[PDB]
DNA sequence: CAAGACCAATTACACTCTGTGAGTATTAGATGAGCTAGTTTTT
RNA sequence: AGAAGCUGAGGAGUCCAGUUUGACUGGAUAAGGUGUUCGCCAUCUCUAGCCUCAGUAAAAACUAG
């Protein structure tokens, strides 16, 4: 029972210390040089405990002439054991003489009757020192010791890359080792004699064939390790998944009636596993695990209470850790690793425990991915999930792809707390200016939410002396909290803002919750992509859909356009002859010369006349796109949607207008004007399929998108320049 | 890394020490006018003038050229992310404990071994036609001829920004010779500044033995430090340094406690209990604090003056803040290597929650 | 991904050309992976170029070659594509519920304790648009399913 | 280590698919400087002179190494890659080829290097073991100078040490036979308490008859743990009979080897005395 | 006083002789303002 | 045999010791109790154990729950 592994100055070490370890401690990260070079710090050292000759181990830096590694073990149990009086055994004393020896003759008779409270916990710590002359030495200068803590807490290697099944020599190991019985009693002339009687065609005829045997195969005698297990292979009627499984097993079953507590590392136990097969892995671990677990009313033959040996896994598959996650919970960590700036590993614990069931329950593959990640973007809705994972962006920056967008919410913020993993899992919370503060028409006031306010207490620096640079901090709180006041006049029937400005309090917002991983943009996610610049381009996109989307109803094109032209007129009557003509499909027949060129015609007549339609209802044009803002599901500058504004019964003329192009001229674009309706998907193709025919140089394509969309580029690059901050130390 | 006359060029002189270049002229050393030569005690500190080319050149030494050399790890000062707490940490396993001082640390420091130890790093070519090179460049902005000590040579100033990187450069020789020989005796090394503090866990007398003070300093004497005798501890089973108090009960393998004594946390204690009594902030900065106003008050000009109740103020403030970070230092070490009693931490948080009271309590009196 | 640059900058289609542009068809390359990962990347990079090709058994004992729907005609559902939707592929009975609530019933550890069979069935939340662009339907024998609605 | 290397040659586990300790010995051991030759008019000239136009080879190599990210090859590398272009060519055959190239070699630089061959006769006749030999000796004889014997291809570098692993008589018979008083026998045996010894075996002789005359039957007794020395062939027919033996299996472990007092003398049995025990048994 | 122990990092043969390691021998809105500054270690 | 010492200059009241009938010199308020490696140490409890003027450079860790 480990509790601190410290390692200075060796290999890829330069201080490193680990703490806190459980029973399924669970190891990620790019950074496998890592996991191989502190694999091999505990095989050197456990090697050095038994007095093995093996090549020392490298120094990180050569201006260092001492290379450490600390091992605190928590003899607890031990002592608790040896301690009792009813414990007169040889190796009971024998333990009770070396190790804890030394910290009681020495004193007086009060201190010892202070460690008889059961509630204090002994610590045994063991330093290997590696000199500048390849001369290694130990704190106690005692090899009983070092033997004792060997066969106390032996520690167990399984690769399962390559594993062979044929030998099977950790189990016999195992085996061996973890045994209560003495085969020292038993006498090979009597199970000679036994086996002779047992196939006798006459009395004595196995026995000379047993002694010439010997004499012609006469070697050196059977140590006990193979004595018992020959006994073991007599007495078993049998001889990469599930040879690991069986392992785990037996060595779960053996140390349930024994003091001995192993120290297992398993690396990349997933290796040529389905993932299902990963989870039952995982699963078959936990039964094992519960099945010889007693709690209060838990109790009866088959269960115990002794603890269970540490568990080290090295998984790059995310169903391992989602399975460890979901059911062992409280008794399992995630250990990172990652490098530092100049090349150093580190270990950093990721949150893996969750106060909500709810979360446990439905943890999936998405919340195991988010740990094997370099940056994470969390947002709150699905409109950024398509936006934020679109193809055709990701393309043209090809360092935003190295991170991963979280669709969360704040509870969901909140069980994963990305905080705890802040050094390790660089994160950003992208949220929108709503959730801090909001309006009220009929009572023209701002208002503070509980989210604000708790950010504002959080970045109150009280408890503070005097130091340079931090003091605006205390103007800007200050300024955020008298923001409260109601002088903000509204025009356009509550839609816009006479004097203020929302831009300039949301980069000031940005620019003090910057160093809180947070980004709140001015508007909602369709503000980002419907707005001034973007006009042309969604006009053509519009356009897009009534060349593409939308075809000749009748079999006959050419019969059904000459009927419709005779009957409705072409420019009075073009809006319910184009709504009679063409419909929904997906299929796009080819017609005749003169009936394309109709179509043709046609469609570019109505695409100028809903063009002039648009700008001559709307004179500054400007209103179209909050009226296409929110058309799709969007908000104004005064934080309200249009299913809020009819509530509230404001804006009564620009309701009815877009009832009326809803209902009357743009009733194609009816389903793609809901959310979740993949319309942001399509627009941003279009729009970067036609820059790209535009502009030849990528570079060029993507000044344009940043002038068309400045809020989603400057996330972008704010979140690549993050990435290539730490890119060294996020990469294997 | 190594800095040719390029790197000089635009980085370690970019405005100060250009005018010199461009006209074939040898940069001038540090002249007695230029610096200050403050005194406290039987210590005299050299003061570089805020407004020079050498402090500018000093300062992106310090921080482009005196950052990336390498160091010995048992230097657990002025370095980035050394501490006091780091320099008492290692001992902790130790039993015996052994604390010793060099004796005019900076000012036993010799010009030509910091010469030869920045040689490897900066390229040996002349900067001013064939008239000085790039090595002495560097160090006329680092030294100074102090005429106190005569003309002894350039004697590295105990005041200079530059002063404790080029020390702790300097002695790295030292540091891994003692290193060495501590390894080869299962002692633990760790130095600050120039106490040197070495710890040992087995029972032996290897540290109260008059051995190991010879061989510290046969090796010291290398380059000529000494240490005096004055300040030489050598315990058992608990050591004081400062008020921090290493305890270590024994055994073979036993984890020590680090905590602070009363006499360190004394001074916070008398102040908390003067606030508690409702003493007047007048007497409370003047005699515990030692901060005081002088007589040349107001910079002599303004005609208001009542500043003293919002000075005293505000420095009491400072003062809390600044304690209530040491103590929070304190805990979070503990946090990061487990070694602090329980004791000492509940306690140091009863102070934490009284000091964060009477901030409380004087911020809402203002 | 660095697979599907290199198999894009050397194509030449339609109006892409000039130097470095071939249109000679590209080598057959075929993956032996159980990594949802390399699954949802070469699906979400290829789309029409690619196909996933489930093996299983038969009832006497005979390995099957089927082919599992990868082709999606929906963008929004090939760039949401993440690490849930390339898991269905690896499983062998798949519930498809609409809402959350169901998600959280069906996932309870406590209930699929005391039913390890149904352990083995993993349960997707998915609407009707979901539906038509998996298409359970054309791989039914390799992946059964249940759609479970009000 | 540079100056007198030392090179381990195991014919029992040697492989017949690498060529390590040839290329080793050709890059360290050269007079050359294989550093003015510079990759690009190697790659121009191939360019010219391999096929097609003009520089399409080189932008086939140029877009192969933009797309390998390789770094570049040592020293060694590339001098091992200049000699495998420069030939024309890729157990007993492998050492023989290895002895001479390392003579030859060794024969124009100062470098002394210091080989040991273990098991020399592994899967080998004895008349391969033998022809082994033979040839060594040639190529050690072809460059020695001598008086008369000067010219080309004769030097007077001095030779490498060699030391043989053998369980051979016949390896031994020829290095005595052939190289005469420029050889060494070394016996190691034990002590009494157990430590390894090394003593000198008599190798040479001052009668050229008893050179010319040396067999296997000489050989034999230099792998013998006790000889008896006769004067006739009755007493050879006495002590080796079969009979006499089976009933004493002690004597058997003895070899009896008939010689005259020319032959003991020749033979000088007292020189390794410790090592080989012997008897002189005369009327 | 005087002292052993004084950091680490910084593929190669030119030569006349083509074989030798010398022998020689070649050879050439610009004008009342008006302000302080943490704990601790080294020291 | 050289180190060490030491932020400096002081002042008011009182005690002890020495000389001395009358003044000077030296030491002193982190107080008290307990144990000690006797250390310039540790721990516990209070009412928290004097005042004035000058001087205060440099580098690191720390402004958490």
């Amino acid at each position: 029972t480990i509790e601190s592994i410290r390692v200075k100055n060796l290999l890829s070490f330069d201080d490193v210390i680990l703490r806190d370890f459980r029973d399924i401690n669970c190891i990620i990260g790019r950074n496998n040089v890592g996991k191989s070079n502190l694999l091999k710090v505990i095989r050197y050292f456990y090697a050095k405990l038994e007095n093995k000759k093996v090549i020392p181990l490298d120094f990180h830096t050569n201006y260092n002439a001492v290379g450490e590694i600390t091992f605190t073990f928590d003899t607890t149990r031990i002592k608790k054991i040896v301690t009792s009086r009813k414990n007169n055994g040889r190796f009971h004393k024998h333990i009770y003489n070396t190790l804890f020896k030394s910290s009681s003759v020495k004193l007086n008779f009060e201190e010892l009757i202070a460690r008889k409270n059961s509630t204090n916990k002994s610590f045994f710590s063991l330093t290997l020192t590696i000199c500048k002359d390849d001369s290694v030495m130990w704190s106690v200068d005692d090899p009983k010791v070092r033997s004792l803590l060997a066969t106390l807490y032996p520690f167990l290697y399984i690769e399962t890359r390559h594993i062979d099944l044929y030998d099977w020599n950790p189990i016999w190991k195992l085996i061996s080792n973890l045994n209560s019985f003495n085969f020292d009693d038993v006498d090979h002339d009597e199970l000679v004699n036994f086996l002779d009687e047992k196939i006798s065609s006459r009395k004595g005829d196995y026995k000379k064939y047993i002694d010439r045997v010997v004499s012609v195969i006469d070697t050196k005698p059977y140590t006990y390790k193979e004595k018992v297990i020959n006994y073991i292979k007599v007495a078993i009627k049998g001889d990469s998944n599930k040879f690991l499984e069986t392992l785990l097993h037996l060595l779960i079953t053996l140390t349930r009636t024994e003091f001995i507590s192993p120290i297992v590392y398993i690396d990349e136990p997933e290796v040529g596993l389905h993932p299902k097969l990963a989870e039952s892995f995982v699963s078959n671990l936990n039964k094992i695990y519960s099945k010889f677990k007693k709690t209060s009313e838990l109790s009866g033959p088959g269960r115990y209470k002794t603890p269970y040996p540490n568990i080290f896994y090295s998984t790059h598959s995310p169903s391992i850790l989602k399975q460890t996650i979901k059911l062992f919970g409280k008794d399992q960590q995630v250990l990172h690793f990652s490098k530092k700036k100049d090349g150093s590993t580190r270990v950093n614990k990721i949150n893996s425990t969750y106060s909500d069931e709810r979360f446990l329950n439905i943890f999936s593959d998405n919340e195991a991915r988010l740990f094997f990640s370099e940056y994470i973007v969390f947002v709150e809705g699905a409109t950024e999930l398509e936006l934020f994972r679109n193809l055709s962006l990701l393309n043209l920056y090809p360092a935003f792809s190295l991170a991963d967008i979280y669709d969360a919410n704040e509870v969901i913020l909140a069980n994963i707390n990305p905080g705890y993993s802040k050094a390790s899992i660089p994160f950003v919370i992208i949220k929108d200016i709503d959730t801090l503060i909001d309006y009220s028409i009929k009572t023209e006031k701002f208002s503070l939410r509980p989210l604000f306010e708790k950010m504002i207490k959080e970045l109150t620096k009280e408890f503070d002396y005097y130091d340079t640079g931090f003091g605006r901090v205390r103007k800007e709180i200050d300024l955020f909290s008298d923001i409260q006041s109601s002088t903000k006049k509204h025009m356009d029937s509550g839609l816009f803002f006479k004097r203020f400005s929302l831009h300039n309090l949301s980069s000031r917002i940005n620019k003090v919750s910057r160093k809180l991983n947070r980004y709140f943009m001015t508007t909602t996610i369709e503000g980002a992509l419907i707005n001034e610049q973007s006009l042309p381009y969604f006009f053509n996109w519009i356009g897009d859909v009534i060349l593409t989307q939308m075809t000749i109803n009748n079999p006959n094109p050419d019969k059904f356009i000459e009927a419709m032209r005779r009957r409705y007129n072409i420019k009075s009557q073009v809006v319910p002859l184009f709504k009679s003509v063409f419909c929904i499909g997906l299929n796009h027949p080819v017609y005749s010369s003169a009936v394309d060129k109709q179509a043709l015609r046609i469609k570019l007549s109505f695409l100028n006349y809903l063009k002039r339609k648009v700008y001559s209802d709307f004179n500054n044009e400007k209103e179209i796109v909050l009226a296409l803002r929110l058309a799709f599901g969007g908000k104004t500058e005064t934080q309200y949607t249009l299913d809020k504004l009819r509530k509230d019964g404001e804006a009564e003329l620009f309701r009815e207008k877009i009832k009326n192009y809803k209902n009357n001229e743009l009733f194609f674009l009816e389903p793609q004007m809901t959310k979740t309706s993949g319309w942001v998907t399509t627009f941003l193709n279009y729009t970067i399929e036609k820059i790209t025919s535009e502009e030849s140089d990528d570079d060029r394509i993507r000044q344009k998108l940043s002038f068309i969309f400045p809020e989603i580029i400057s996330i972008i690059e704010q979140a690549s320049s993050s990435i290539e901050a730490e890119e060294s130390s996020l990469t294997g | 890394i190594l800095v040719d006359k390029v790197f000089y060029e635009k980085i370690l002189s970019v405005e100060s020490f250009k005018e010199n270049i461009i006209t074939q002229s040898a940069i001038p050393k540090i002249s007695n006018k230029e610096v200050r030569l403050i005194s406290s005690g039987s210590k005299i500190f050299y003061a570089i003038n805020n407004t020079s080319p050498h402090s500018h050149v000093q300062l992106r030494l310090n921080r482009f050229f005196l950052s990336h050399i390498p160091l010995n790890s048992a230097a657990k000062a002025f370095v980035r992310g050394g501490s006091y707490l780091k320099y008492l940490e290692p001992h902790i396993y130790g039993s015996s404990y052994c604390r010793l001082d060099i004796s005019s640390f900076f000012n036993n420091i010799s010009f030509d071994d910091v010469k030869q130890s920045l040689s490897p790093y900066i390229k040996d070519e002349y900067l001013i036609g064939t008239e000085q090179k790039l090595i002495d460049a560097i160090l006329n902005s680092v030294g100074y001829e102090s005429p106190i000590r005569k003309d002894k040579g350039m004697i590295i100033p105990m005041g200079f920004r530059t002063s404790p990187a080029i020390s702790n450069i300097v002695f790295r020789k030292m540091d891994l010779l003692i290193q060495d020989f501590c390894a080869k005796k299962g002692v633990i090394y760790s130095r600050y500044a120039d106490d040197m503090l070495f710890s040992n866990p087995r029972e032996s007398k290897l540290l109260m033995s008059d051995y190991f003070i010879d061989e510290i300093s046969s090796l010291l004497s290398i380059m000529g430090f000494n240490i005096n005798q004055s300040k030489y501890i050598s315990r058992e089973k608990e050591i004081s340094i400062n008020g921090y108090v290493i305890e270590n009960k024994g055994g073979n393998g036993s984890i020590g406690t680090i905590r602070l004594s009363k006499s360190k946390l004394n001074t916070v204690l008398k102040v908390t209990h003067a606030l508690a009594q409702n003493i007047p902030y007048k007497n409370i900065c003047n005699k515990y604090i030692k901060v005081r106003l002088k007589e040349k008050n107001i910079k002599y000009e303004s005609k208001k003056d009542e500043f003293e109740k919002k000075y005293y103020r505000d420095q009491l403030i400072n003062y809390l803040g600044g304690y209530r970070s040491y103590l929070i230092s304190l805990v979070k070490f503990h946090s990061e290597y487990k070694c602090v009693n329980s004791d000492f931490i509940i306690q140091i948080n009863g102070i934490l929650n009284d000091i964060q009271n009477h901030i409380q309590k004087i911020k809402k009196n203002r």
